[PDB]
């Protein structure tokens, strides 16, 4: 009005505005006048349904009003050839360029002024695009989501992504990040393809990744049938319905036509030995564990819980002092698993940080103490449940469930990890170990290490 | 043009205005601001001239009623002409207090060069415009000055085929001549400006308030921390300035030496040939082609001053060899059993008591030379002043000279301690 | 391009490649409060993240967009909404009974916030960061830094919107 | 399509020939 | 006051004039990074002038910066003044300067003329026209129709002496300068023969391409008609002051 | 979501600082009106307030 017009062309306090009142009310005492509604949580339901083609629609009932979280997942690095490795990488690094409806620009702007967040991750087997806000900006904020998840890539998205991606590689070999490291297990693991191409994608195919095979990457692999839309904390079941249905409905049906399908995963006891000249030597020594369907995952990860959180640091970090850091490394994948250790520490003892690290595998395998087991199954029940008390991990698990058992199985996790025994997991480990050793080595005195059989000899 | 390699600074408006904007200086006192006031007084000379040219018409025969009836008629006219008289004298002044205190902290390093040769030429043409300035006032002290830089001009072609026409025509104040010099006087007065410019860019590579290395890293921002300080300064010697003068020169007078402005050419034809006097800054030279009746002789001493000042860096200097260069003595060469000598390394300012003794001699001797007139018409019938010759003598040996500047004694001495010391406690 | 976006901070961000952090950390303590930004970056734009922070919040004195003023709703209510972790919501919850005796609920925070406007905005900047003091700290490579380490003209007048940006712009 | 740049290129094209009109008014008066 | 102010001053132990420390001082940040250690033996300061020079004004510094920013204040006024000194000389020097308005005074008899008549004269080395109007012209020239008068600002000035009015205006066309006929039979007026601009008897601009009347001549009439004064208008010039005493 | 363009954006943050420097014409009126005090009070009483027309008898 004109009164504000007034006191904002000079810099001085109106003392008289209510607006002025409400922001100068004592921080002690509650503003005169408002006091908010109050409101119990309620159970969560969760719902599934499929629409005419094969997209999947999952939705989460609200539990208090809070942001409402969407996403998409695609079951779409596995599915790269070597044509088109590290597509998805290129995609992750411009997850926002889209030219159909709405821009990069206008995208990102929607991002910023709606006061949520908007995240692509991608995983071997798996890309997710995720994204919070509150519920009157959810509607804008869920096309960009859909078409930044669903249509093709354009000339300049390919462009920019081919500079980000060499980017991330100068980014990755500054760095020596551990990532480098996974990506040369794997490969020794399965060989170059399947699971075994690098998850930052092949450094040489770079160049290769234009708009054209980002399309055919995503024309082979993404299809109605393995397009999974999520909701959580909707009121209504079939409002997101309806609000999915108006935009991916476009999609057609992929039935009747040869689908690419995912070629079973073989596993392949490699080795590799670097010569790096670096004044620490990192170890990594793996062998096959089992796939998502097989129960015995859980297991799998309170042994994990058994060496990140309890014996890995007593056994070998407090003992020896050359152990610069050890882990546990465990992945599931829908057709295979894998399941180690991998070690760092000082080069001139490489020998030392070997073997000690096999027998602290090996000594799952001898058995587990009951305080032990307690230890790491309270501690892997405390990071799960901190994982799922927020919105979007237990969105983004709950479609994850979905799409691999076809069901929910994140609301009786704790369940599942208390029935888990000491029996089975050293079972687990020691039928493990007879897989047939996948290792790495990268340091300056490589060189000098077991024979392969000396390994397999003294693992069995 | 390969040889040349670049320039130190782009002196275009951006990076001009970036460079003022983010230049720092370092804390320093009123004797290393001589510049700053020189180059104001440049700023305040150009504003008040061009103020006057607007008055001035080069006609000779109209120039003095023209400054007589424009300053009754027109406002502030006399003041600038007052302004424009008092620059010159303040700029004169700042320069020469320049030139001493960079003589005095031995700044003929060659990490100095580009900064003190820089500024050299731009003193070298602060003098043309000087003498230009003269020849506008048409009077018989400008008909004096034009015929003894014509015949000076005259003396390199040994008075064959008038190669002096182009600009001093028939060797006399006419129309031509005085058109000619007041644009080429606008337009070297301009261009002192961008010279100045280009020296106080050069000069800030290395600058130093005292020899001493203070061991301080932070500075002053230049805008208004320095600007302000100059300033005040600035404004400290004009007040002791306006009571000097207040106070040495009574409001009416007897015997001044503008007496000798009287003659206007063209009105008057007889020259008091008598009382011939210039003003104080070009009273040396004048002093010094009265002391050595040779013309040759003269204009050769002219030339040397000058352009041996302009060549302090090479003789003084350590000349990239790193004080290995080898001089050419002519007696201590007996002494020392050697044909040549090493240069001496230890030449500090503050400590050291020849430099000091030396370079006031120098000073001294200048002001002495620039004290009063020789008054030739008996100097030399009568046994001239011997302090006159003393003291040119003495300018020309310490501007060329390395035994006055750098001397051996000091080295050799310094040596003959640390050896003794050495051989006591080994 | 840094422009296109409703965020002033980051629009001067994104044109220096080098400077990699920068966060704005409020403490209020039971007498006092410190207010101000992190930066962590290369040491050749160590003038542009001593001048930035004191700028835009200077800017914000004199005249703040609308854009960033809903910017910032949005944010705080996303903020507000997105507590759901037990630990961090119980420690809030102790923090706020220790300094206020009271439990500040969601919605009251919401009103407080909302009503802010351009203009009350402005009075409450000028009131804390127009032309005010500093406390600063450079810890790293200050080659060149070292020269202008002290408080001096630029420091001062570096809180000032419009005024005093000298140095920030040059290199 | 917005009101004043659509005024704005009505008089642009309308001005030289109001000054067109009043230059012939200009000749009507002069010519008595 | 001042004198307690040195007073205080006067009792203070330094070292030849110099307030330092008499005793080596060694500060450490508690608060540094982990890889700096202990302080060397080095001894950095000389001074504690980082604690001394301190008025201890933690609360309410603002006032202490708005004093600063006052006394900066001073300093460039008077700067600005020295500098405001300067811009007047340079632009008095610009823009001239009217010491002192030259005489025009001048006296015309018009007594002599016949009514009805107008004369040329030589004032301020310009033709000016003198006439006299009588009851019945100046009849006939009001109720003319105001169509023809193209001049709003304009008006008309009238003398009362010598029993007729008596009118003194300047005898220079607006068009371009030229002379206008003395006299016509259809209006005893002025009017144009160069281009034909029209003039009334009043030297108004009546259907003519002249768009302004004839200039007016300042004139003040005494001695009834024998003595008429006429100076040109003196509009002010400023500075007037030539000397302060 | 409010989502402005830039277009506008850039017309009010130079519509912010047009009304910040216009701040600073009546400080420069005032700089030119104390000094050429002379000019403005010619311009004053020779066109805006003309002199009589009247001359004395003398
Ligand atoms: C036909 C008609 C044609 C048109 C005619 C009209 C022409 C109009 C021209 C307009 C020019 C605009 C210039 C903009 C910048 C001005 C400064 C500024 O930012 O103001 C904000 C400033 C805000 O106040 P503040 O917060 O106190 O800040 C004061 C500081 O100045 C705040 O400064 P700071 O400390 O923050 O930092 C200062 C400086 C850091 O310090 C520096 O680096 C200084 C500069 C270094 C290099 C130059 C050295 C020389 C210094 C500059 C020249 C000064 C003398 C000029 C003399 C001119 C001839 C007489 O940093 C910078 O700002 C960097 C840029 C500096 C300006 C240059 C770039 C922008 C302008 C030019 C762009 C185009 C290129 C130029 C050529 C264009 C040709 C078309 O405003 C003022 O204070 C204005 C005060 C005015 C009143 C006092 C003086 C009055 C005069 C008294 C004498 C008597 C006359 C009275 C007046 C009569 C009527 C006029
Ligand atoms: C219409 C305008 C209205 C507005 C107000 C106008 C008046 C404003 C006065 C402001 C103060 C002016 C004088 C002090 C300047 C410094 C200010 C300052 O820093 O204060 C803050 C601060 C004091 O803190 P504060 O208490 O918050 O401030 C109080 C105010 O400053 C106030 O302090 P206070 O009240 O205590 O001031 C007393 C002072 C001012 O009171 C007045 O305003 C009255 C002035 C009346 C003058 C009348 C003259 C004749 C015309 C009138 C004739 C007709 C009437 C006759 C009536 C007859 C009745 C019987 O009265 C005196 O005259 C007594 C001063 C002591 C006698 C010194 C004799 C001269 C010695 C000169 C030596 C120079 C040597 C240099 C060379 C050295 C090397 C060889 O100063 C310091 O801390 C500085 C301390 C360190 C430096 C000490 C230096 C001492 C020796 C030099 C003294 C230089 C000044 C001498 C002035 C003589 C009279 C003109
Ligand atoms: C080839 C050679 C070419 C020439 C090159 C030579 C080098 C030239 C270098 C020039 C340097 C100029 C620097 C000038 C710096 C100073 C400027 C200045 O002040 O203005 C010029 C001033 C002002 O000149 P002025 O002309 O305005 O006034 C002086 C008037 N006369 C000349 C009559 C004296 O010039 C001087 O006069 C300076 C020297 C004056 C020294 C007087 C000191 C007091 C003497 C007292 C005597 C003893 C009495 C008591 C005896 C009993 C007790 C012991
Ligand atoms: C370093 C600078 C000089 C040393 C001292 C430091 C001065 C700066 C510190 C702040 C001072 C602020 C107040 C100053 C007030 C002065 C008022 C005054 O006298 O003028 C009134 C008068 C006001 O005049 P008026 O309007 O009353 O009347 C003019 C008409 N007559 C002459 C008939 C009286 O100022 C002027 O009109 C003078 C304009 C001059 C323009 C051209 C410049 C000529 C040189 C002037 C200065 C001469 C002194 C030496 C300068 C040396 C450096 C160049
Ligand atoms: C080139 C960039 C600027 C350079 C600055 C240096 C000075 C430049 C002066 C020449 C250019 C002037 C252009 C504008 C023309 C109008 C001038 C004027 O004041 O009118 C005189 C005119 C003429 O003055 P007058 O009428 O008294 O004198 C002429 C008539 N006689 C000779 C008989 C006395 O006066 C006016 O009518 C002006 C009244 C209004 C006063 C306010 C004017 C504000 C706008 C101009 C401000 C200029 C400030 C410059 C400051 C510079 C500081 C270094
Ligand atoms: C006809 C004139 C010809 C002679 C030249 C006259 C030059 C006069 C210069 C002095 C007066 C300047 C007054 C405005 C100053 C604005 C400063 C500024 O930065 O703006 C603030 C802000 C910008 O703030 P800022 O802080 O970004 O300023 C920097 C601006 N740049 C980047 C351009 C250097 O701009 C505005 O919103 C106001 C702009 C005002 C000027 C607009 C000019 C064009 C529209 C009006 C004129 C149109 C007709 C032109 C003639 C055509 C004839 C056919
Ligand atoms: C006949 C003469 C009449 C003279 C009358 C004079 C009366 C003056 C009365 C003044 C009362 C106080 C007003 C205070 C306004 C403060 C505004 C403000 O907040 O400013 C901050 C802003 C800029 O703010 P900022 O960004 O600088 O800083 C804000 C400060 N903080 C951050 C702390 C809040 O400035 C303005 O608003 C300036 C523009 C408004 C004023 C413009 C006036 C133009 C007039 C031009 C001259 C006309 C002369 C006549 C011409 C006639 C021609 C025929
Ligand atoms: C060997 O011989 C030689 C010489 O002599 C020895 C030489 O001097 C030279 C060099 C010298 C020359 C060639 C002569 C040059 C002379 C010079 C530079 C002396 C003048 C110096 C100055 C600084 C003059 C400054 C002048 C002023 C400030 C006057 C200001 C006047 C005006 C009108 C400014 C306002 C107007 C404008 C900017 C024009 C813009 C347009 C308008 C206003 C339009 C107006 C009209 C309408 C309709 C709107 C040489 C090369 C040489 O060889
Ligand atoms: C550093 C710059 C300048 C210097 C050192 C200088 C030097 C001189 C000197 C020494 C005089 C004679 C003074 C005397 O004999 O008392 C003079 C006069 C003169 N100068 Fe300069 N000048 C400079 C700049 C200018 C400029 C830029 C102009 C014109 C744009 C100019 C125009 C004049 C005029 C017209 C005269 C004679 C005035 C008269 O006789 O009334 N000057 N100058
Ligand atoms: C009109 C003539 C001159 C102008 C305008 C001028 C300008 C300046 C300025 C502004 C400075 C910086 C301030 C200072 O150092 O005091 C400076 C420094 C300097 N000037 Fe000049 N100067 C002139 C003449 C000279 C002369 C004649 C010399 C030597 C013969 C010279 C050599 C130097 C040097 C070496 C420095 C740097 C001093 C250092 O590094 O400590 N200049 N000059
Ligand atoms: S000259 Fe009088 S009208 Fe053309």
């Amino acid at each position: 009005s004109v009164r504000k017009a007034f006191y904002d062309f000079i810099y001085k306090d109106d003392k008289s505005a209510e607006t002025y009142k409400v922001t100068t009310a004592d921080p002690r005492t509650p503003v005169q006048g408002f006091r908010g509604q109050t409101a119990e949580d309620v159970a969560a339901k969760y719902e599934v349904t499929k629409l005419a083609n094969g997209v999947t629609i999952i939705t989460e009932s609200q539990t208090f009003p809070s942001q409402v979280d969407m996403g998409i997942l695609l079951d779409v690095t596995r599915d790269e050839t070597n044509e088109t490795s590290g597509s998805l990488l290129s995609i992750k690094n411009t997850y926002l360029k889209t030219v159909l409806n709405t821009n990069e620009t206008i995208n990102y702007g929607v991002v910023q002024q709606s006061g949520g967040s908007f995240e692509m991750e991608y995983d071997q087997e798996t890309a997710y695009f995720k994204a919070n806000c509150l519920a009157h900006d959810a509607t804008d904020v869920f096309s960009m989501v859909a078409d930044c998840a669903l249509e093709p890539r354009s000339t300049v998205a390919a462009s920019v992504g081919v500079e980000k991606n060499q980017n991330t590689h100068k980014l990755e070999s500054y760095l020596k990040t551990g990532e480098l490291f996974n990506e040369s297990v794997f490969k020794t693991a399965y060989g170059l393809k399947g699971l075994g191409l690098p998850l930052k994608g092949l450094r040489g195919n770079v160049k290769n990744l234009s708009s054209y095979t980002l399309q055919k990457f995503q024309l082979e692999n993404i299809t109605p049938n393995r397009i999974f839309v999520c909701a959580a904390g909707v009121e209504s079941h079939q409002e997101f319905v309806d609000l999915v249905q108006t935009k991916l409905a476009q999609i057609p049906s992929a039935e009747g036509q040869k689908t690419h399908q995912r070629e079973k995963s073989e596993y392949l006891g490699g080795e590799v030995r670097n010569l790096t000249e670096e004044s620490n030597v990192t170890l990594a020594l793996l062998f096959q564990s089992v796939p998502w369907s097989s129960a015995d995952i859980v297991a799998f990860n309170v042994a994990a819980a058994l060496l990140n959180n309890l014996r890995l640091k007593k056994n070998l970090l407090q003992k020896y002092a050359y152990f610069d850091q050890a882990e546990a490394l465990n992945f599931h994948f829908t057709d295979s698993g894998l399941f180690g250790l991998r070690t760092s520490g000082s080069a001139d003892r490489a020998k030392d940080i070997l073997n000690h690290s096999i027998a602290e595998l090996k000594a799952i395998a001898s058995g587990v103490n009951a305080d032990e087991l307690l230890t790491a199954k309270a501690a892997l029940k405390n990071s799960v449940l901190s994982a799922l008390e927020r919105q979007t991990d237990r969105l983004e698990e709950t479609v994850k469930n979905v799409r691999t058992f076809n069901k929910i199985q994140h609301t009786d996790y704790v369940k599942q990890i208390d029935s888990v025994t000491a029996d089975q997991v050293a079972k687990a480990v020691a039928k493990v170990l007879t897989s047939n050793p996948t290792f790495v080595a990268q340091g300056s005195q490589v060189n000098a290490l077991p024979t392969y059989d000396a390994i397999r000899n003294l693992l069995k | 043009m390969e040889w040349n390699k670049g320039t130190y600074m782009s002196t275009s408006i951006k990076k001009i205005v970036q460079y003022f904007s983010v230049m720092t200086v370092s804390f320093h006192d009123i004797n290393s601001l001589f510049g700053f006031f020189t180059f104001l007084t440049i700023a305040s000379q150009l504003v008040s001239g061009t103020m006057l040219a607007f008055s001035l018409v080069p006609e000779p025969m109209l120039i003095p009623m023209v400054r007589e009836e424009e300053d009754v008629e027109d406002l502030y006219t006399d003041d600038f002409f007052w302004l424009h008289e008092r620059g010159v004298d303040m700029l004169f002044i700042f320069s020469y207090f320049h030139l001493f205190r960079k003589i005095y902290l031995n700044n003929f390093e060659y990490e100095q060069e580009a900064a003190w040769k820089s500024g050299v030429f731009t003193f070298l043409l602060f003098q043309v415009v000087v003498f230009l300035g003269l020849v506008l006032c048409c009077t018989h002290l400008s008909d004096i000055t034009l015929a003894i830089a014509a015949n000076l001009y005259d003396t390199f072609f040994a008075g064959k085929g008038k190669f002096y026409w182009w600009i001093f025509t028939s060797k006399e104040l006419n129309t031509d001549t005085i058109i000619r010099l007041a644009y080429l006087h606008y337009v070297l007065a301009f261009f002192l400006a961008y010279l100045g410019l280009i020296h106080g860019v050069d000069m800030h590579y290395d600058w130093k308030n005292e020899s001493s290395m203070d061991g301080l890293e932070t500075e002053m921002i230049w805008f208004d921390e320095a600007l302000s300080n100059e300033l005040g300064a600035m404004i400290e010697i004009i007040l002791i300035v306006m009571i000097v003068c207040f106070f040495m020169y009574p409001e009416p007078e007897a015997l001044s030496y503008e007496f000798f402005m009287w003659g206007d050419i063209g009105f008057i034809n007889d020259v008091r040939f008598l009382s011939v006097a210039p003003h104080w800054y070009f009273r040396p030279f004048m002093a010094w082609l009265t002391v050595c009746p040779f013309h040759k002789i003269g204009l050769f001493g002219l030339i040397y001053y000058f352009f041996i000042l302009f060549y302090q860096p090479v003789i003084h200097g350590t000349n990239e060899q790193n004080n290995y260069t080898k001089r050419n003595v002519a007696f201590v060469s007996f002494f020392i059993n050697r044909s040549d000598i090493m240069t001496p390394k230890y030449h500090s300012v503050e400590d050291n008591l020849l430099h000091q003794i030396t370079f006031w001699l120098f000073l001294c001797s200048a002001l002495y030379v620039t004290s009063y007139l020789p008054y030739g018409r008996f100097y030399n019938r009568i046994n001239g002043n011997y302090g006159t010759l003393w003291s040119f003598m003495y300018i020309f040996f310490y501007l060329g000279n390395s035994f006055l500047r750098r001397p051996l004694i000091t080295e050799l001495y310094l040596f003959n301690a640390f050896v003794k010391s050495k051989f006591l406690k080994k | 391009t840094s422009d296109r976006q409703y965020s002033l901070i980051h629009k001067e961000l994104g044109n220096l490649p080098d400077v990699t952090i920068h966060k704005t950390h409020y403490l209020p303590y039971s007498d006092t409060g410190l207010f101000g930004s992190y930066f962590y970056g290369n040491e050749i734009f160590g003038n542009q993240m001593l001048f930035l922070s004191q700028m835009i919040l200077s800017e914000y004195a004199s005249y703040i967009n609308q854009a960033e003023i809903y910017r910032a709703r949005a944010k705080y209510f996303n903020e507000l909404l997105a507590e759901q972790n037990s630990a961090d919501i119980a420690s809030s919850i102790a923090t706020q009974v220790t300094y206020l005796n009271r439990r500040v609920p969601r919605s009251e925070v919401a009103k407080r916030i909302s009503s802010l406007d351009s203009g009350l905005i402005n009075r409450a900047a000028t009131r804390w960061f127009w032309d005010k003091e500093l406390a600063i700290v450079t810890w790293g490579p200050s080659h060149g830094l070292i020269a202008g380490s002290h408080y001096n003209r630029s420091i001062k007048r570096s809180t000032l919107g419009w005024y005093g940006n000298t140095h920030y712009y040059i290199v | 399509a917005p009101v004043f740049l659509k005024a704005l290129r009505y008089v642009i094209y309308s001005y030289p020939l109001y000054v067109c009109y009043l230059i012939k008014q200009a000749q009507i008066n002069a010519q008595g | 006051g001042v004198l307690s102010e040195y007073n205080q001053r006067l009792s203070k132990k330094l070292h030849k004039g110099h307030l330092v420390e008499d005793k080596p001082t060694f500060f450490v940040t508690s608060s540094r990074p982990g890889n700096f250690g202990d302080h060397i033996d080095f001894k950095v300061n000389i001074d504690n002038w980082f604690d001394e020079n301190r008025v201890h004004n933690e609360h309410e510094t603002d006032i202490r910066r708005t004093q600063i920013y006052t006394l900066n204040a001073i300093y460039y006024g008077g700067l600005l003044s020295f500098a405001r000194l300067y811009a007047m000389g340079v632009i008095g020097r610009l823009n001239g300067w009217k010491r002192y308005e030259r005489d025009t005074y001048s006296e015309v008899d018009i007594g002599a003329l016949p009514p009805g008549e107008v004369m040329q004269m030589v004032w301020n080395g310009t033709p000016i026209f003198i006439r006299r109007l009588t009851s019945n012209e100046v009849k006939e020239e009001n109720e003319l129709p105001s169509n023809t008068l193209l001049d709003k600002d304009k008006e008309v000035i009238l003398s009362d002496a010598g029993n007729t009015k008596v009118i003194v205006v300047s005898a220079v066309c607006t068009h371009l300068g030229c002379i206008p006929i003395p006299y016509l039979g259809a209006y005893k007026g002025y009017v144009c023969i160069c281009h034909g601009s029209v003039y009334d008897k009043f030297a108004r601009v009546r259907q003519g391409p002249a768009l302004l009347n004839l200039p007016a001549i300042n004139n003040s009439i005494h001695d009834e008609g024998t003595l008429v004064c006429m100076e040109q208008l003196k509009f002010p010039h400023e500075p007037s002051q030539r000397f302060w005493a | 979501m409010y989502l402005p363009t830039f277009y506008k954006l850039f017309h009010e943050t130079n519509a912010f600082r047009l009304k910040r420097y216009v701040g600073y014409g009546p400080l420069l009126l005032t700089w030119s009106i104390w000094t050429l005090y002379p000019a403005l009070y010619n311009m004053i009483y020779s066109d805006f307030i003309p002199p009589e027309r009247g001359v004395p008898k003398r």
